[PDB]
Parts: structure tokens; C-alpha cells; sequence
DNA sequence: ATCAAGCCTTCCTTCAGGTGTTGCTCCAGAAAGGGTG
DNA sequence: CACCCTTTCATTATTATTATTATTATTTTTTTTTTT
């Protein structure tokens, strides 16, 4: 709908950022403080923050190997956030509820990683469900592309060696071609 | 480091008098500057080759801030990391980009 | 055809390395002398130029199966599953020199340097099997060219150009596996256990006295060989991904079809060695034909022209070409 | 590095009745081979204190793979078609091998770079650039004839 | 001929690995020196390619019992439970060399590097037992190939092809088990306990003072405290047994030993009943032929081995073990 | 030969797991430091694969008594109430080494390098005490396989494949039991109590000052506080006693040791009366023989151990113990 | 709402000297003759 | 005719070797983007 189902020719300018784009759209983040202010205008999410406290690397690249009380708090967060009445909910508040439930349901599957982060402004709690294997998505992109041009100033490691960047965006090697740079 | 236009757009037709960035200084080789999940997985697969590779990429992107168009003159580049001038082998890629300049 | 096949070993790989290697009880390979050392039979190693760090290019050991080995394996699978079945469903039969030529390349040693006719060289290189394995007493150049088995590994990055950066291992890649070889009559415990031995207790106790006398002989030598031999051998770990590059310089379609039918019989075959310990079992997880992936789990499902060519060339197979291949000009 | 190779007797590696029916003479022929090998072994053992068998354990030292080799090709005042011919050879050289060792499949290689008078001209898909060389050799190989080879040969 | 014998160990599996491993009071293994260091005898482990991060395959440990040992356990069950009853049942008696060549691979640790004649090789690879287990002085190759026992673990998911994905377990499968041997003469207690000792209490007291002498300082006292790492119990294992072009008697002999294989200990830790297992299933070239009473189906293999053990004689074993 | 001894524990079971574990006032075994950890010696735990949820097997805890522990226990009751009475009734005198090898499997800490001659193996293997527990300088194999005490619990559903499907406990089976030490000289109160101490009240007072000087400030004084994790009482356990081609005398010896099994304690913590138990049932190869008045059945085993007790001399224990 | 806030010694012992087969083979010469199409 | 094939001659006579040496273990902390 947004774009054709098959792209006959795709040219990507500033190529080296494209992979990061996929890493941003397949990452769903729960932000706790705007939700906590929005509901005031549940106690289980307060316990979820208290349980996120116990787990300088804080839960980096770990899908489910630490579950102190993370999944009962996640299910309680899902049910307490999805069953609130939509009638009377503000038209800009339901967006916050929906993005938080989408982050919680992305962490529900167990097919994505988890990672906590803090804001630059203050030590606010951040929960993230990103994904470190993007082969299926990028392969589905390059299947829908007949021909493509890899364009950026920074694509080749040494000479025309684009095997690193081919391994960034999961380009098929039968379809890859690393043209000599200028 | 990456993605900033430091060329004067108040001087479109004359790049010879472009003087927004006279001196670019690199205080440290940009090692470990990306900590995304996919890149940490790729580091876990490949080892230090991925880290040194991406560090060279960030180094060349930081070095790309000096020249943005032909015709500029008297552009100063400095590198102050002491591993540039030591005999260590793992900082060897950051020599050869450094070897494309002279004097 | 530039065939590239990736086979997952589901048990260890033990292609033994000739030499005199030792190991201590802890697991240090080839210890300094004076410590108690046990013989270690290492797996096949090749040194390979590889990228350690960045541009610090170095010879690291990568553990392989030899190209001569897997070449012999390729020959034996086709010979066992395609050639000789299709040679004995008809009345054709092979002399012992021609079996030795079909299996070992040559019917004997001491080859005749008298060369062979141009019609002969052309007819043997048009043969399905002989053009692949050009042995004989007059030494042909076979058109089958078989790579060493490489693990898809970070030390083999320069060997394998691109497309193998994923599913690629790193680090140490082996395991030392120990064997005991326990003397059996030490396990003997009762008159019920000993009734099959001739004489029973007297012969068992006599071999016991022989073992203790040999023990005094060993203690005299330190300060005739028994059945206690506790040793080690190093295997490549199981579940590794390996690559195998078959090469054919201008093949007949029947010849690459013979390679592909052999590959079909590649399953339930053993790679390297350790036949008592089931080492060398594997599963093919990929076959590429000019880079085109032609392996499904059922079988090839491709390369059909080569398949019908090798089909037509194996009902046309007979023993006359093999016999005139094995015939020695001096003999 | 020393790569070891053993040929061995495959009439040592038989052992089923289904393995031997393919032999002219079969069981008796295989056993006669066995007794011939036995007598040869006893003759060799008595000789130490000329027909050999099939068992042969030997070594060959090989250069390790993955190593970058250089290759200097100097043309003493060439024509343009000559440089085009060398460039087409370097294009199509990927299916051919170095130093022999064909059965072991030794000499397999890939071209990393080609510097024509010092400027890099090799691509992954052949030589990109030097189009005048490719055009000159294209006209030459359209003009290629065996009569020039015969006049170079006979007269 | 491919056999997938899935077993389940009932008690913990301990196939000890050579090497001087050491353990502290806690779970730490091979600690930095200077701490309280107690000797650990770890289970045999193997390294496997496994996806530690679903794309990154790394050589992880996984605890096994080796196929060299597994082959011996399968060999011993057939040797003690089928072969020897058929030998004494017809009165056939082996020599001690042929007995060792039945139990080990040969009789003498020196093999003659001499080819055996072809007809000999054809009789032995058509022999059920000796076709399974080669060797001898002339070093026959068997038809039997035993792979090491592998649990349906997520570390061996690349080993395990298909049909065992649901059965795979996850996490650590090992437990360090501590063992002590005190001096019972320290635990003697009463003057009626020393009367069984000759000389009585003073003689017992004599032992005590050597202990006190051995407290203040190669002879070693009885009191030892150590540990051995075992595999946990109740885990589900798989076993691959391959058969190279086998005759019908050889596969039948394999099914005979495995069916009666339940009364047998996977070798290592006899006194602590470590080797006990129960076989969940036997896949016979992909077809499940196990039941609670043993192997159902496979009737021609049981028949062929039944007509093989009738007609087992000593002379085949004697000619196998006879050195040239 | 397979024996399954199903017992119920009267007192709680403490078999101390090695490991300096720690405890807070309410739960939290091995907390992070600074919460004032108290020393905790937990009961012996076996990790065991278990059917946790549908289709998933995990390595879960289950608290046991070790098979090595109760191997030595069965050997101990065997020797104290059968073997030692036999050697007193015939007047046979064991050596120090014979005594120590009969109770501990070895006379010294150095096993001998030579193996025993086959007549010695056959005679010792035939002997019931030697056959059940081997060892000695030449490292004899024994016919007895003593398995650990699992409770009849969900964590052992994979262990109890045959039988014991009912009587399954769902919840945890451990309770933390807290024992404090108290100083009596702090708690004496009165000088009429100190008239029995020599030195009078001033000596007790001076000891109070020693402990006060320790309270301000590494000689340990008194008055400690400890916890130990115990297995809760009243729960059914299963014992597995396997035998390896036994003589009837060895099985009869096991049943002779088994009948009085109750007097003894399947635990540590002697003074706390931890280890008292009653045998609910005993099955020989699955057959129930246990009554309230010991074993009812197995009369050929009892007759064989009756004839084996007679004529049992010390010289068997002497010869096996004697090192070459 | 607080104290007592674990103590001592256990801290390995034999067996494992691996042995057999492999221990290289060819050719690297041009005459001059005789029987062919 | 050109080409293609088969068989003659010599009698040499010890035979050092490259003694080079061969399988690893290093960083480190950003704060983007402009999608549902």
C-alpha cells in the first residue's frame, strides 16, 4: 500500500544508514515515565520497574535468560494496559497506551532481545525489545527488489571489499556486486 | 563524527575562500562507537575484525568532514591518538587512510 | 561445473595426522619431556594464511580432511553405488588389476612411462568414470579435481570468498578424545564368567601371572606387549559446517552427472576415519552447481541433463573400457 | 607444510561376498592377489636383512593456501591487441590452475588485483577499464586465422 | 542400516574424563591456586557447534559417554548375554586369546602388520559377532559403528537432524557430587567394636596415633574428600548405531543385545549405581520398533540371528585370534 | 538382581551438601552481601531433569540422600549386626587393615598397581561381604550398585518410570531449621550455680570479660547462630539396590542388613535425631516381601546367608586387605 | 525495633613404558628401418 | 613421397642432503531517528 509489492529498481542513497533503519523499526521501546504520568491523568508496572532494577552492562543482548519476575509483570502490564476504557481516554493518550502495549507484546513473543537504557536527561527506566538478527526482513526486502544500487560514500572496507556491508543488510551474494569505488 | 555539513552555504560559487572548518582534530581512534544489537551480534560472530572494520569506517566518516567540495585550500588535519605513531599492529588500517595524505 | 557442497558432520571427524605426537593427562599437546605422556593421534591439520586481527596475516592451523582423502571417498561412493551395481546387473566383470585400477588408480606400482594413444586418451576422458579418475599405468590426467574439506571457520575466510560469513565458526575447533583399552581378563570375576575359556581358572590365572611378570619387566626397564593401552586422539568437533569444492575441467554431462549421483549416495557414507567410533558421518546441507543451489532434503531436484546423461552412460557402461584402461603396455 | 598421501591396496579393503562377485575369478583371484602380496612382503623382508604392490605412503611439501602471490607480466613495446589478449587471459584465467597437483585440486586461486602500469584495473567480474585493449583484441580475434600459425610454423 | 536408540538414564551418568580438574567448596571449577582446592573428576564432555545466539555457532560443551565406551557396552551385552550362552550351550570353548579378541579387539597389543586372506575376511564379515567387531591380530574392520550417547539437548540441535526437536532439553545438565571416605577407626566408638580387631583397642589406638603423626606432617591415610561431576538423572539421550552393508545375523545380534540391554550400566560409577538407564525407543532405519517389552517387529533379524547362534562354533573365533 | 526399598522418614533428613551457603532471617538463600548473612549448610541436593511444563524438560532441584552415603550405611549395618557378631561367635580376629578395608574398601590411601589373581577374584566375588563391596589394594569390583534416595516427588517422575506413580508430592520438601548456640556462663545467673566451678565466681566473671573483649573487637568464642536446610519428615523415599550376578548369600546378606535397617539413621545430624525412618515396602525384582516384622519371603536367600555366615573366617578379610 | 551473625579438617590414590604398514614408483633418445596409404 | 613406427649404444658407480626446528591469549561504553 505505502510502496509497490515488487520494486523493479531500487536506488538507496546514503546506504550505510539503511541497515540502522531496519534496526530502528524492528525495535519496540517501552518508556515508563510518560505512561506513568498518562495513567495518573497501575501498581503492577511499579513492581515491573522494581523488578527491572535488580537485573556497567545492564541486561544487554539477553532474550529470556534472566526472568526474576519479568514475564508475570509483563503479562500483568499487558492486561492492565489493554483493558482500560477507551471511552474517555484522551485522543493523544491512547497513542501512548498503544505504543507501550506494542512494546510489551513485542517482548511477549520471546523472538526479540531485551535491553534497558536510561535517558540523557535523568535516570528514567527504558525497556527495549530489539532484534539482532535481521536476515528474514532484509531477505524479504531483497526478494521484492529486481535490481538495486548500493550508494554511499562509505561502503567498502578495503578496496572494493563490501562483504562487511553485504553482511550488514543481508544482501544475497548471488545478487551482490561490489563496484570499484571512486 | 558522521553526517554534518561543515561547508559554507554563504559561499556557494567560491570554494577557494570557504573557511568554516580550517582545522579538524581526531583525539582518539573511534573504537567501540556502535553498540546496536545487530552490530554486537556481528562482533560476536566475527571477532575484532568487525570492530576494527567499523572503527575504520567511523574514522573515515570523521575524516570526511574536512573536504566536502573541490576547490577548497589549506585544510588542516590532525590526529592525536598515540596509537597512530606507535608500533602496534591492530591500528594498522588507520595508517593507510593516513597514508593517502602527505607532509 | 564448479560444484560446492556444504556437509554438516553430525559426529566427530578423525582424519589422523601421521607423526609421533604426545599429550599429558591434563590436555597439553606435545609436552616437554620428563612428564608422563600418552600418545596422541591428531586430526588432519593444514596451515592456512588467515586474518587474525587486521592485516597481521598469519599461518594458523585449520583442521581439515585431505583432498586426496575425500577424492578417494568420492570415487568409492560412485564405484560402490553407481558403477559396480550397473556393472554386475549385466554380465560384465573386472579383472583384479582392473579393479585395482578402478579403485587405486593403478593396477600396481612401477608405472610404464610409455604413453597412451590419442584416441585412447580421448576415449578415457570421454568415459563417465575414467575421465574423472584418470589413473591407469599410463598416467592419465583425470578431469575430476577434489578439494580438501574446509570447516566454515574464521581461519578459512581467505579460502571462502563471500557468502559464508554467516554460519561460520571461530576459536578452537577440536577436542581430544581418550581411549582406555582395558585388559578383558582383569574384568573376570567368577567361575560362571570363566567357563568359555579353555581350562577356565588355570588359563586365566596363567595370563594374570604373565601380566604381572610383564609388569615387573616394565618396572625393571623404567628403573611382549600387554592389552592395556590408554591413549588419546584429537578429533574435529561434530556439528561443524564444511565446504567441498569439486572441479571439472570441461566435463561431459555424464561425468558431472556421475558426481551428482555419487553426491546422492554421499549420505550414509563416512568421511575420515574412526570407523569403530562412528566418526565421519555427515549430512549434506547444500550443493551448488555453478553457484546455483541444487540441494533439497529429498535429494538433488536439479541438474537433470547431467542426470539423464549419466543414466544413458551407465546403461552404456561396460568392462571393455576398464580393461583397456588397466592394460599395461609393458605387461 | 608436509601433506601426506597414502595409496593402499583395495584388495585389502574388500571383504564381503557381494564385494567380490565383480571380480574376474572372484574369490580365488582375490586370494591369489593376497598370496602374491604376502610373498612379496616376505621377499622384501628377506631382502632388507622388484615388483612392488599397491601400498604406497609418501609425502609432498605444499605451499599453504590463502597466501597472496604477485605476478609481473612485462610486455616489451606491445601492440594493443597483445595487451588485450593478456587481459582476456586474466579475465578467463579463473577456471585454470597453477603448478599442477590436479587430483588434490591444488593451485585453486582467485585474483585479488591487477595493476596495469600501476593503476588498479581488476574487478570481481573481470577487468573493468582498458576498453581500447578489449576492442583491439576483439578485432584481432575476429581477424585470427590459422594461416598465420602455419606460416609461423613451416616455411 | 541406521539405528536410533533413545535411552533415558534413571540415575546420574558419570563417564569420567582424564585430567586433573579441581573444585572449591562452591561450584567453581579449576580455581586460581591458594584457595581450598579439592580434586574434581569431570564427566566426559564434547564440544559442538551450537547457535549460542541463533546465528552464532560456537563450540559449547555437552556431556556425553563416548562411543568407544558405548560400543563396549553394546559388545559386552551381546558377548555375555547371547554369545557365551550359545557357546557353552553347544559346549564350544574359546581359547583365552580368542576370549580377549571377543572382549577387546584382539588378544595381544602387538598386531602383525600382515594382510589376512580374503576368504578369512569374508567369513568374518559374514560372521555376526566378528563382523560387528573387527580387529584381531590382522586388524579386521567391523561393520558396526557406535556413536557416543547424545541427549536431546539444545546444544546438540545441529547434531540431531529431525524428529527430536520437541524432546530437546535446555540448560546445564551436570551436577558436582561430593564423596568422602573417612577413617572408620575414628568412628569406632566402643570397646565392643574393637574386639573384632586383633589385639583390641590398643592396636586400634595405634592406628589413631599414626593418624595424629600423619596430622603433623608416600603413604596415605583413609580420609579423603573429593568430588566427581556427573550428568543429571532422568535426562533423555539418543544413540546412533550405524551398520555398513550388514548381514541379517549382524543386525539381529544388535537387536538381541539392545532388547536385553536394559539390565546394564553405562560404564562409570558402578558402586553408586550410576549407569542405570531405560531405553525409551529404537528407531530401525527411521521406524520405531521399541516397546515396553522390547523390540517388536524386526522379525527377520531375530530369526536370522536365531539361526546364527545355532552354529556358532569356537573355530571361527580361534582363526580370528590366531596371529600370522 | 534389583531391589527397591520404599521408606518413610520419621524424623527430618539432613545430609549436608558441601558449600558454604548463606541465609537471611526470612528465606533468601545465599543473598547479596551486607544483609547480615548467616551460615547455612543445606541438605544434599541432586539436580534432575523433570517434566516441568508440557513438552519442556528442565534441570530442577530435588533433595536426596547420596547413594555413596547409604552404600556405606548398608555396609555399616551389615558389618555391625551380622558380620562382627559372626566373627565374635567363631572368635575370628580381623587386622587393622582387614577392619578398615571391610568398612571403607581400602586399608591405605594407596591402591596397589597389580590386579588380583583370578582365583582371588572368584573367591572374594563368591564371598558375600567382599562381593557386595569390593575395593582393597588391588581394587576389586563389587556386585552391589547402591542408588541415591530420591523422594517420591514430581521432580522424579522421569526417574520413577515403573511403579510409584501415586503418592506424588507437588510442593517443596525442605524446611530451614535454625539452631543457636548459647553461652552457659552468660546464662548461669547465680553464685550457688558457680560454687561447683573451681575458682569461684571470679573465674566465670573473668571469662565474661574475655568474651566482652571479643565483643569489642580470631579465636572464636561461643554463642553462634546457624541454620541448616532439612528435608521435611513423613515423606516417602525410594532406594534402589541393584546386584550384578549375585550369589544367593549376597542377596541374603542384603536382606539381613535390610530387616534391621530401621535402627539406623539415613542422614547426618546425629544428635538432632535426623534420619529415623520406617520401611514401607521392599520388592525383590518387583516382588513385595516386606512386612512389619521385617522381610517375609526370600527364604532361599536367608538360608544361603545362614550357611554363609557359618564357616565365614577372618582370613577372607585378611587376604583381600593384604597389599602386594 | 536486636543479637549471635560457623566453627575444624578434609585439600587424593593406583593405571596408562601404544604398537603394526607405510620406509616409491615412471620418463624426460634420437637415430635408421620397413610397411604403410 | 612425406610421414609413422620400432629397437641399438654406454657401463658410470657412490650417493652429500636445509640440521632448518614445528599448533595463542586484543576494545570497550554511543544517544540516534522522523515509522506503525
Amino acid at each position: 500500500l505505502s510502496l509497490p509489492h515488487f520494486i523493479d529498481t531500487l536506488i538507496v542513497d546514503e546506504a550505510h544508514l539503511l541497515e540502522q533503519a531496519f534496526a530502528s523499526v524492528y525495535t519496540h521501546t517501552l518508556r515508563l515515565r510518560p505512561l506513568m504520568r498518562t495513567i495518573e491523568g497501575l501498581d503492577a508496572l511499579k513492581e515491573l520497574f522494581t523488578q527491572m532494577q535488580v537485573a556497567t552492562n545492564t541486561s544487554l543482548n539477553v532474550p529470556l535468560s534472566d526472568v526474576p519476575e519479568l514475564i508475570p509483570a509483563l503479562k500483568d502490564t499487558v492486561k492492565t494496559l489493554g483493558a482500560l476504557p477507551t471511552k474517555g481516554m484522551s485522543r493523544d493518550a491512547r497513542s501512548v497506551i498503544r505504543i507501550a502495549t506494542r512494546a510489551a507484546n513485542d517482548a511477549l513473543s520471546g523472538h526479540s532481545r531485551l535491553r534497558i537504557e536510561v535517558t540523557p536527561v535523568h535516570s528514567y527506566p527504558m525497556l527495549l525489545s530489539g532484534r539482532s538478527n535481521l536476515q528474514r526482513a532484509l531477505l524479504g526486502l531483497w526478494n521484492a527488489t529486481g535490481g538495486a544500487t548500493l550508494v554511499s560514500a562509505t561502503l567498502f572496507t578495503t578496496g572494493d571489499n563490501g562483504s562487511l556491508t553485504r553482511w550488514k543488510l543481508e544482501v544475497p551474494t548471488e545478487r551482490a556486486a561490489f563496484l570499484p569505488p571512486v | 563524527w558522521t553526517g554534518i555539513d561543515l561547508s559554507d552555504h554563504s559561499l556557494p560559487d567560491n570554494p577557494e575562500l570557504d573557511r568554516l572548518l580550517s582545522d579538524l582534530v581526531i583525539t582518539r581512534i573511534p573504537v567501540g562507537q556502535n553498540r546496536s544489537l545487530t552490530h554486537e551480534r556481528r562482533t560476536a560472530i566475527g571477532g575484532f575484525r568487525i570492530i576494527s572494520q567499523e572503527a575504520a569506517w567511523h574514522f573515515r566518516q570523521g575524516l570526511g568532514r574536512l573536504v566536502r567540495r573541490p576547490g577548497v585550500t589549506h585544510k588542516n588535519l590532525w590526529v592525536l591518538d598515540a596509537r597512530i605513531y606507535g608500533g602496534a599492529a591492530w591500528v594498522a588500517p588507520f595508517r593507510q587512510i593516513l597514508d593517502r595524505y602527505k607532509k | 561445473m564448479q560444484i560446492e557442497v556444504t556437509v554438516r558432520n553430525i559426529t566427530p571427524i578423525f582424519s589422523a595426522a601421521p607423526g609421533s605426537n604426545y599429550i599429558t593427562i591434563d590436555g597439553t599437546i606435545n609436552p616437554p619431556p620428563g612428564v608422563s605422556r600418552f600418545p596422541l593421534v591428531r586430526t588432519r591439520m593444514m596451515y592456512v594464511a588467515a586474518d587474525v586481527g587486521d592485516g597481521v596475516i598469519k599461518s594458523v592451523p585449520l583442521q581439515i580432511v585431505p583432498g586426496n582423502t575425500m577424492r578417494s571417498l568420492l570415487r568409492r561412493t560412485m564405484l560402490k553405488h553407481v558403477i559396480e551395481p550397473a556393472l554386475v546387473e549385466k554380465g560384465n566383470k573386472l579383472s583384479i588389476g582392473a579393479y585395482a585400477t578402478a579403485y587405486s588408480g593403478n593396477a600396481t606400482g612401477n608405472p610404464d612411462g610409455v604413453p597412451s594413444s590419442f584416441d585412447e586418451i580421448a576415449t578415457m576422458r570421454a568415459h563417465p568414470f575414467i575421465g574423472l579418475f584418470g589413473g591407469g599405468p599410463r598416467m592419465l590426467e583425470g578431469r575430476l579435481m577434489v578439494d580438501s574439506l574446509y570447516p566454515i571457520h574464521t581461519n578459512a575466510e581467505r579460502i571462502l570468498g563471500a557468502g559464508y560469513e554467516n554460519e561460520m565458526m571461530s576459536g578452537p575447533i577440536t577436542q581430544v578424545v581418550w581411549a582406555r583399552r582395558m585388559d578383558p581378563i582383569l574384568n573376570l570375576g567368577s567361575s560362571e564368567d570363566v567357563e568359555v575359556i579353555n581350562g577356565g581358572a588355570v588359563a586365566a590365572n596363567g595370563w594374570i601371572q604373565d601380566l604381572l611378570a610383564n609388569s615387573k619387566a616394565a618396572a625393571s626397564k623404567k628403573k611382549g606387549r600387554g592389552l592395556k593401552a590408554f591413549n588419546a586422539h584429537e578429533v574435529v568437533i561434530p556439528g561443524l559446517k564444511w565446504v567441498w569444492r569439486i572441479s571439472l575441467d570441461r566435463p561431459t554431462d555424464a561425468q558431472v552427472g556421475l558426481v551428482l549421483l555419487a553426491l546422492n549416495k554421499m549420505t550414509n557414507e563416512r568421511i575420515a576415519g574412526g570407523h569403530s567410533k562412528d566418526y565421519g558421518r555427515f549430512v549434506i546441507d547444500g550443493v551448488s552447481l555453478n553457484g546455483e543451489q541444487v540441494w533439497s532434503q529429498s535429494g538433488i531436484t536439479g541438474g537433470e541433463q547431467y542426470f539423464d546423461a549419466v543414466a544413458e552412460a551407465i546403461d552404456g557402461l561396460s568392462s571393455k573400457e576398464f580393461e583397456q584402461f588397466a592394460q599395461s603396455a609393458k605387461e | 607444510q608436509v601433506v601426506w598421501a597414502r595409496r593402499m591396496d583395495p584388495i585389502l579393503n574388500l571383504g564381503s561376498s557381494e564385494d567380490v562377485e565383480v571380480i574376474n575369478g572372484g574369490a580365488v583371484a582375490a586370494n591369489g592377489w593376497i598370496q602374491d602380496l604376502l610373498a612379496n612382503s616376505k621377499a622384501a623382508a628377506s631382502k632388507k636383512k622388484n615388483g612392488r604392490g599397491l601400498k604406497a605412503f609418501n609425502a609432498h611439501e605444499v605451499v599453504i593456501p590463502g597466501l597472496k602471490w604477485v605476478w609481473r607480466i612485462s610486455l616489451d613495446r606491445p601492440t594493443d591487441a597483445q595487451v588485450g589478449l593478456v587481459l582476456l587471459a586474466l579475465n578467463k584465467m579463473t577456471n585454470e590452475r597453477i603448478a599442477g597437483g590436479h587430483s588434490k585440486d591444488y593451485g585453486r586461486f582467485v585474483i585479488d588485483g591487477v595493476s596495469l602500469n600501476g593503476e588498479q584495473v581488476w574487478s570481481q567480474s573481470g577487468i573493468t577499464g582498458g576498453e581500447q585493449y578489449f576492442d583491439a583484441v576483439a578485432e584481432a580475434i575476429d581477424g585470427l586465422s590459422s594461416k598465420e600459425f602455419e606460416q609461423f610454423a613451416q616455411s
